[PDB]
Formats: structure tokens, sequence, C-alpha cells
């Protein structure tokens, strides 16, 4: 096994829920333990140290169990800004090991979902056409396109803070002459009540 | 704060590169890490009081040094395509600390040939009337396409001021041809405002993509424009009636 | 570690065999002084005139801490005992050797662990005690020790010497030979 | 072979360029295994092995112990270097230089202090770089050193061999001449 | 001022 092992696949958690990260280390002589947070394509930032008694700091709790050699991080009342990769870091004699991390994705609670695919206005400086799948519930998953000439992004969460409104969206685009929003997301399981207004 | 230079780099195979890192004021330990796509942080070396303190598993062509002002430099002698990575430096007050403060990183792309370098084409797509009437909200979409390498930063500007509210950018660029190892990239962002804000004819919207490309010291013999570091933008005005 | 000067302030030692201890200060590898823990006395080894003073009560108090720690660590280690190392012995003269001119024989006993050793001199197979002295156990970076014994002597074509060392790491008493060149 | 259990504590000071860099490393050793260490560069006790982890964690939790350890590099290492400057670091003992055949020619440099020394072989005015085999620096234990530097020689008529020694005790280098007899 | 020396710390039983 690796010296530091963490939860593998991504954590998809609804906003407001409590999330538990787990990490194990093999070297029983390990002296100090830390959690770091890292945004995509960015640098890690120290979050907290880990103590046997359980270091508590606001919504965060980090605990150590030397008998089982387990490290845990608890985040209560998760927010969208918590979305990041969380790295378990273990300090031994002349060795500081960074785990490969556990990616956390915090989803908004969409109270009144209104799923729709809109064809945006063409740009006059572009050969491409854009379709916007938006206002769907956080349980909806967006798949990648089968046609090599159609590009579909992953789901993104925007937050209109002045109106206190959150929404998911995914973008599809192509420069093919036969491109249309009616079938752009055909490889995705989308709600059957999705609004497909005429362009 | 920790300062790392240069922030973005393009090198060709066989070349050498030197990166620099200035620690936080007072901090005397500097450590170097490599962040390769899909790998996790790999330790290069730590320096304290001008002497290398501990070292990772990298080959000899990776070397480093720390000066009397605690500033540190690392060098890679004969670059390979597989050396492309984000190189991070971290500083701490004392040596061998588990509490590190990282710089923003030097993003290095090692290339075959500078003829694969392209700036992004940027276009803004305006909200559909169907969305405006259905939701009383208006989503702008900005597409940056065809750029290589993926050294871009996208921002939205409303009436000459940068905005973050109502904005979501893809966390990382898409590959336009996933098969090729030198495929050009694409990146999408969206900006959502109220229908009232979008229908104000005096409101101005701009999507700005800063691209980091070739320098003036980079040789260019091609016919198309030199893909230099530049800003490429696309804009839109409020739509009345 | 690379440095211009290395000092030990100081070298503290305590062992279970015939409850023995040692306290010394070292500078650049040489013994500055030791504390006679039985006589409660600071014995200076600096090769110069000085008025330096060192309270021997510091050594006794520090060694008492070492005794406290060792007895606990014997339990925690499940009575993991010291491993006997094979010592390495070299005999050589201090100065170029002239017949009939006073000199000093040097017996270096290196890689000593545990720090329990007997070092004796023989001349023509006879035991020699006059003019014999030795250093304390001197520290090494791998935490073994070395010790040097001296024999002041008058080089003669009729006199032949051996350094004899006994150590648990040796199956047999080790005799290292030395003759005047002739 | 009787059983023995050994404990060592070393309060070690490292000096570079006088007092420009002063570093304290205290080492707690069980038998021959260092288990805990306080490095002044690090600022806290660090467990070297599992046996020392409870000790390092406990001492680190004591604020008064950490405060004393953090000052130790000044109260011990820096404080004592002033005394060394007036005693050991003034010691200068000039080396004795002799040449004798052992085909190897041995330049014998004995009874000098400090350890810093440079010795070079010359033959008919030309410095001999190859064929020069040197013993390690030999510590006598009485605050003197010696070293033997050999030269692979070919006895060829009036070849003039010269040993050249430089040492901090000498205002000028010592040159000793040997000719085959 | 006499020469100084470093103290060892007691371990917990
Ligand atoms: C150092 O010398 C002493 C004294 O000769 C040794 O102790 C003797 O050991 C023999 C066994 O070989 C016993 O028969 C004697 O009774 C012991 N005498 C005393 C006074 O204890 C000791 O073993 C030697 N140390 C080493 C490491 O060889
Ligand atoms: C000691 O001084 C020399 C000469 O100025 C210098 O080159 C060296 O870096 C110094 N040592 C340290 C540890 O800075």
């Amino acid at each position: 096994r690796k010296e530091v092992e963490q939860d593998p696949g991504p954590f998809n958690v609804p906003e407001g829920a409590t999330v538990a990260f787990n990490c194990t280390y093999s070297n029983s002589a390990s002296q100090s333990f830390f959690w770091y947070r890292q945004d995509c394509r960015k640098e890690p930032k120290l979050l907290m140290s880990v103590y046997s008694s359980g270091n508590e700091d606001g919504r965060f709790t980090a605990q150590l169990n030397r008998a089982s050699q387990y490290i845990s991080l608890l985040i209560r009342d998760s927010k969208l800004s918590d979305s990041a990769t969380y790295l378990c870091v273990v300090m031994g004699f002349q060795k500081l090991v960074f785990g490969t991390g556990t990616r956390l994705l915090v989803s908004p609670n969409i109270q009144n979902p209104d799923p729709a695919v809109y064809q945006l206005r063409d740009s006059k400086s572009s050969d491409k056409s854009v379709c916007l799948f938006t206002d769907f519930d956080s349980q909806t998953n967006v798949s990648q396109s089968k046609d090599s000439d159609v590009y579909i992004t992953d789901k993104c969460v925007l937050d209109m803070r002045s109106m206190d409104f959150k929404s998911n969206s995914a973008v599809a685009w192509s420069n093919k002459s036969d491109f249309a929003c009616a079938n752009a997301f055909n490889n995705s399981i989308i709600p059957e009540d999705t609004f497909f207004p005429s362009p | 704060g920790v300062t790392q230079t240069p922030r973005y780099l393009i090198k060709t195979r066989g070349q050498q590169v030197t990166l620099s890192c200035s620690p936080i004021s007072g901090h005397r330990s500097v450590s170097w890490y490599q962040q390769t796509p899909g790998q996790g942080l790999q330790f290069l070396f730590e320096y304290f009081s001008e002497t290398q303190r501990n070292k990772g598993n990298f080959p000899g062509r990776f070397s480093g040094r720390q000066f009397s002002n605690s500033r540190s430099e690392m060098n890679v002698s004969t670059l390979e395509l597989g050396d492309s990575a984000l190189y991070l430096c971290a500083s701490s007050l004392r040596a061998e600390s588990g509490e590190l403060f990282f710089g923003e990183g030097s993003r290095l792309t090692v290339l075959e040939d500078l003829n694969k370098v392209f700036p992004p084409e940027v276009a803004v797509f305006e909200p559909s009337e169907a969305e405006i009437s259905h939701t009383q909200k208006a989503t702008l979409v900005c597409l940056a396409t065809g750029f290589f390498p993926d050294h871009v930063e996208l921002s939205w500007w409303v009436n000459g001021k940068e905005v973050h509210s109502g904005v979501c950018t893809d966390p990382q660029p898409l590959k336009e041809q996933p098969a090729l190892n030198d495929s050009r990239y694409a990146l999408s962002s969206r900006l959502r405002v109220s229908a009232t804000f979008w229908q104000n004819p005096r409101n101005h919207f701009r999507c700005q993509v800063q691209f980091y490309g070739l320098s003036e010291n980079d040789e260019w013999t091609q016919d198309r424009a030199k893909p230099v570091t530049q800003i490429v933008s696309a804009e839109a005005w409020g739509r009345a009636d | 570690i690379v440095a211009d000067h290395v000092a030990s302030y100081g070298v503290n030692l305590y062992q279970s065999y015939g409850p023995s201890g040692q306290f010394t200060h070292e500078f650049d590898g040489d013994e500055e002084f030791y504390v006679d823990l039985e006589r409660k006395e600071t014995v200076w080894k600096l090769p110069l005139f000085h008025r330096l003073r060192f309270d021997p009560q510091f050594a006794l108090t520090n060694i008492a801490v070492l005794k406290h720690n060792l007895n606990i660590l014997i339990k925690r280690s499940n009575s993991t005992a010291a491993t006997n190392e094979v010592p390495e012995v070299t005999v050589f003269s201090k100065s170029p050797v002239t017949l009939g001119q006073p000199n000093t024989l040097i017996c270096l006993v290196d890689n000593i662990f545990p720090p329990v050793v007997n070092i004796t001199w023989l001349s023509n197979g006879h035991s020699v005690t006059e003019g014999v002295s030795e250093t304390s156990f001197l520290s090494k970076s791998d935490h073994s020790f070395f010790k040097i014994s001296y024999l002041t002597f008058l080089p003669s074509a009729d006199e032949i010497y051996d350094c004899k060392v006994e150590h648990w790491g040796l199956d047999e008493p080790l005799l290292k030979h030395w003759e005047p060149e002739t | 072979s009787p059983e023995d259990f050994v404990y060592q504590f070393k309060g070690m000071c490292y000096f570079t360029n006088g007092t420009e860099r002063v570093r304290l490393v205290s080492r707690s050793i069980y038998n021959r295994e260092e288990i805990v260490r306080f490095d002044s560069d690090v600022g806290e006790f660090r467990a070297v092995t599992l046996l020392g982890l409870p000790a390092a964690e406990y001492w680190n939790s004591q604020k008064d112990i950490l405060e004393r350890k953090r000052a130790a590099v000044d109260r011990v290492c820096r404080h004592n270097y002033q005394l060394e400057l007036r005693t050991t670091l003034q010691r200068r003992v000039e080396p004795t230089v002799t040449i004798s055949p052992s085909n190897l020619l041995v330049c014998s440099v004995t009874d000098f202090y400090p350890a810093q020394i440079k010795v070079r072989w010359f033959r008919n005015g030309q410095e001999e770089t190859a064929g020069v085999v040197s013993t390690p620096l030999i510590r006598n234990g009485d605050w003197t050193f010696q070293i033997l530097v050999m030269l692979e020689m070919t006895p060829q008529r009036g070849d003039v061999y010269t040993c050249h020694v430089e040492h901090p005790s000498l205002q000028s280098p010592i040159t000793v001449e040997w000719r085959a007899q | 001022q006499p020469p100084a020396s470093e103290q060892e710390q007691p371990v917990l039983p």
C-alpha cells in the first residue's frame, strides 16, 4: 500500500450536509498530521493540525487515532466554497508525505428546478453555436458527447449573491452546420420535462 | 507572501529552465514540489540556511540552491515533454515544518516545437429570449477555443469592473482532440444577470482571456502572427426592446 | 552535518553493566574535561593554563536523569540489549622513532560498543603499568566509541611491545604488535 | 557475554564561520539508536524512531521545556564559543616534518594542531600530483594530529624530492628536501 | 562565567 491512503473517488455532497474524510498512514512512528485544501490547478493551503483530542475550529474537526492509525476531517454545514481537494499530510522523521487527496464537490439545493436547454444567440465573431442546459436539479449528471465535433463541459455552479439564487448549467457547442440543441445532450440522462424552446 | 517567477513558461525539449522563489519575510526554509497532471505532489528538495536539507527521488538534472537572503532557485538541465508540470515552492519559519505556505507555482509546458503554440479565439454568446422570458434571468456564455498551451486566465468585466457574482468558469480547459498529445484546448465560462440588468442599454459586458505564450526572445519564423503573451477579449452591450 | 567546528557540551553516558557512567565535554573531537562521578571531581584535560571551573554536581544530576530514562526505556524496548561490535585496533608511535630517545606508543581502539573495554600493554611478554595512561570513551557520530591508550617508552632494539584489548565483541583477547624498525 | 543496556545524551553544537551560523542538536540515544532529537533549526523535539515518539510528544507539550531548549543554542553553544576563543582556538602547535623511504617516499607530518593542513610533493621543482597516496588525518587524542603522505618514486640519479607543508601555525610554509642516497 | 552544559529531560514512566 501507499504510505498515506485517502478516500478515492469524488465526494458529491449537498450544501448544508456534513462530510467525513478518512485517511490512514502506515508508519506508526509518524509524529504530526495535517489537512490541506487545494483548488483545481492551484496550490495547497494549510487547513488545520490533527490532534488526538480532536482539534475543533468552527465548522471543522480533525481527529487522530494512533491505535488504528486513522486520520479524519469533519466539515459541518458544508458550503459551496468548501468545494476543493482535501489532502491528508503526514510528518515522520525527515519525511513529509502528501496524500493524493479526496475531491469534494458541494452541490446547491435547487428548490424549484426548471430544466431547460436554450440556444444562445450566435456570436458574429464565431463559427460556433452554443446550447445552454441550465436550472436543473443537482442530481442530474451531464455526460460527454459521442460526436467528436460536439464539445460538452462539466456541470458548473454559479451563485447570484444579490438575488440569493444558485443554478447549475452545462454548455455544449459545435461548428457543424447540423448542430442543434434538441439532441446536443442526447448522451446524457436529462429530465423528461426539460424545456426545449425553439431557437 | 511567497513570490514565484516566472508564473508561466514554454520550453522546447533539450532546453534548460531556472525557476525562482522568494519566501515569506522571516521564513528561512524553502521547499520545492512538482505537481504533474494526475499524480499528486512530489518532493524535490528543501533548503535551510543555503544548504540542501533533504532530497526526493528526482534525477540529477533536477538541482536547486538557496541564497543568503533565503531566496531559492531550482533548475532542470535537459527538459523532456514529460517534465511539464506545475512547480510549487513552499516556505516556513523553521526547517522540516509540516505547516507550509505555498506560492502560486510556475506552470511549465515543455514542447516539441513552437509551431504548436496558438492564442485563443474568444467569442461571447448573448442570452436567448426564451431564457429571459422563462426565468427573468439572462446568461452570457464566453468561449475561448483553439489555444495551446493551456496557459490562460479568464475574467468577466461589467462596466469596466471585474465581477465574480453570477460567474462560473470551467475548472480546467477541455481538449479539442483528446487523441493528440499536442491538442489545442477550449474553455467555457458563463455570467448570469437579471433580465432587467441585461435589458439596460448602457450596461457593458466583456469576457477577457489573458494568454501566456512566447516571449520576444522566442524565435518565430512562421507566417502567422507570433503567438505572444496577449489579452483576447469579446464584448456585448445591453439589449433593449 | 557540515560545520567548521563541532562541540559536545557534553557527552553523557550511563549503562547497566556494573552501573557505570561518564560525563565529558568534547571540542573538535578532543576531550576537554571529564567529571569523576565517584570522587565528585572535575578533571581538566585542556593542554593549556586556564582558570576554568565546572561544577561537578551538574554531571551527577544529569547522569541521574539518564539513569531514570534508561530504566524506563529498557522496559519499553522489551529488554532490547546492546549489540557487541568488533573493535578495530591500531598501534603506532606518536613521533618518528629514534633509538634511545623518549617516545610514546599509541593504541587506538575504535568502534567500541558497548563502552566496556580492557586495554593493557605488554613489553617482551611482560605486563607494563609504568607510563601508561588513556583517554575517556570518546564519542562517534554512529554512537559507538573509541578509546586511546598511551605508553611512554624508550625505543630499544631489545624491547618489543603488544597492545592487548579485551572486549565482548571479540572471541579472544586481541594483541596488536609493534616493533622498532631495524 | 553479559548483557548491557546503554543510554547516551549528547548536547552538540555546530559552528560555521565562527558564530555566523550556530546550531544545537541534542540527541537522546538508546544503545546505538538515536530515538529523540532537538535540532535548533527545527525548533521542537522530533522522534527519530518509534521508541522516542512518546518522549518527543510529551516534551513538546511542556512550554517551559520548549522555552529552555529554544534558548539553549545561545545559553550553551554561543556562550561556550567565547571561552573556546580564549583557550582551544588559540592553540597552535607547529608540525614536525621528516622524509624517509619506506618504492615509496614518506613525508611524515607529526604533532600539529589544529587539523587544517596542506602537504604537497615536489620532484626537481615539479609538483607531483599522481602517485601521491596519503593516510587519513590521524587523531592522537592528546590535542595533536599526524599525517603521512607517500609518493610513488623511481630512484633515478639526483632526483630532488621536496615535501611542502602549510599550516595555520606557520607564517611561511615548511619545505624539507630529500635526495636517492 | 563558567562553561555551560545541556541538560537531558526525564521521560515519563
Ligand atoms: C576486564 O578485566 C576484568 C578483570 O580481569 C574482567 O573481569 C573478570 O572476568 C573473568 C572472566 O573472564 C572472571 O573470572 C573474573 O572474576 C573477573 N574479575 C573481576 C574483578 O570482575 C572483565 O571481564 C574484563 N572485561 C572484558 C570486557 O573482557
Ligand atoms: C562562510 O563564509 C564564506 C566566505 O564568505 C562563505 O562563502 C560561506 O557561505 C559562509 N558560510 C555560510 C554558512 O554562509
